């Protein structure tokens, strides 16, 4: 171990978050989760695309409007009825839209 | 499954196919309506 | 376009909305159908009109 | 048809190629070949730049 | 400007200080710390595998 | 919960429609699209946008 | 046989259907129609296809 | 490990998951063990397979 930089592993202080293109999850290696057709993209969480094609990307990103949604589901419970800045005190450092910038 | 195969100076890949009974009802009880029941055993919905 | 949820046809009656057709990019319609024109007929002919 | 549609890579040079998987029910069989990677287009994707 | 070259757009972002999030629930929203799906017997009955 | 809240059915969070009917103007543009709000579904407007 | 075969009154044997919506992405191209089958019909999908 | 609940065994059926192997670091597995051979056989002959 020959670094003394913070860790964030342990203070949080991440930043490679941007890195991620899809995520797949399938249990019992077949069962793809959440299936029923609920994402635009059923097969997968797909949090960024590189070519638009049909522009599945929203507030002016390279980011998906499938993970733009479940990301202010699981933060702020708004998406079902309308997408809008949640209120401040959700809205900590450790918060998603607190820290996206486009 | 271990599979053992003469070496290649390219990329390849290992196409399986684990045949099973990938079938489909389809009910159509009123007009303009189609109800369908799909079932792939064993694989149902992928493995995990 | 076929076994790709990214863009699944729909099949479903006005009324009813619920798509008919559940696809998997685990399933392989493209080889399948391959497969069975040359069980039920001789795939040495010719046929145009489905080129 | 009916089969499920699996797809391991085989690196370069390569000779041996294990795969873990478990059935919790019984199937009919297996059936596999060999692909080119090159000539094998990454599906469930609207298009592939490769 | 006139002496503007013909150009070509590019988008990212950044969220730093942040973990993605993929609740269990059916809707994705949160209902309680213990998930509906958490506690659906589909899960507690039986034993799966996740990949 | 874990009853009365979500659906078990197959069922698209985000749908989306495409124009069936576009002018062009002068200085102005028009479409027309035919949402479709299934049968057994509710949709809250402020959840729309144009993209 | 002459009757209950063939029916009397007029009737189409083959229609065509107009998209009544269509979006050409730079990479895809999408459609839909929306199929009709009259009453007293019956529709057999192996004779459609996509002109 | 023994007697260790930072590394305690675990021997339960897939569908029950409730492990079934509930240690404590007050009781001694190793040492009454040994006990228990000294009083079942002679414990002065060698058996390399345990060692």
């Amino acid at each position: 171990f020959t670094y003394s930089g913070t860790i964030p592993y342990l203070d949080g202080t991440f930043y490679l978050s941007h890195t991620f293109r899809k995520v797949a999850i399938q249990f019992d290696s077949s069962v793809t989760w959440p299936g029923n057709d609920r994402l635009l993209t059923p097969n997968e969480f797909e949090i960024k695309i590189s070519v638009d094609g049909e522009g599945y990307n929203v507030a002016q990103s390279n980011m998906t409007k499938d993970w733009f949604l479940v990301q202010m589901l699981a933060n702020y419970n708004i998406g079902y009825q309308g997408y809008h800045l949640p209120p401040d005190y959700k809205d900590r450092t450790f918060s998603f839209l607190h820290n996206f910038i486009p | 499954m271990t599979f053992e195969m003469d070496p290649i100076n390219e990329p390849t890949l290992l196409y399986v196919l684990f045949e099973v009974f990938d079938v489909a009802r389809v009910h159509q009880p009123h007009r303009g309506v189609i109800e369908v029941v799909y079932l792939r055993t064993p694989f149902s919905a992928g493995n995990a | 376009y076929y076994n790709s949820g990214g863009n699944l046809g729909v099949l479903a009656g006005q009324s009813s909305q619920l798509n008919a057709v559940v696809d998997l990019q685990d399933r392989n319609t493209e080889l399948s159908y391959q497969m069975l024109l040359a069980n039920t007929t001789d795939r040495s002919r010719y046929f145009s009109m489905w080129n | 048809l009916s089969a499920a549609n699996m797809l391991y890579p085989i690196p370069p040079n390569a000779t041996q190629l294990p795969i873990p998987s478990r059935n919790w029910a019984a199937f009919r069989g297996w059936s596999l070949t060999r692909l080119k990677q090159r000539e094998t287009p990454a599906l469930g994707s609207p298009f592939d730049p490769y | 400007d006139p002496r503007h070259a013909l150009r070509d757009p590019e988008r990212k972002f950044l969220c730093d200080r942040t973990l993605w999030r993929i609740p269990f629930s059916s809707n994705f929203m949160s209902m309680g710390s213990l998930t509906d799906l958490g506690q659906n017997l589909l899960y507690a009955n039986a034993a799966h595998a996740l990949d | 919960p874990t009853h009365d809240v979500t659906t078990e059915r197959s069922q698209r969070l985000q749908l989306r429609f495409v124009p069936v009917d576009r002018e062009d103007t002068q200085y102005s543009y028009k479409t027309r699209f035919q949402l479709a709000v299934g049968d057994n579904r509710v949709l809250d407007m402020a959840s729309t946008y144009f993209d």
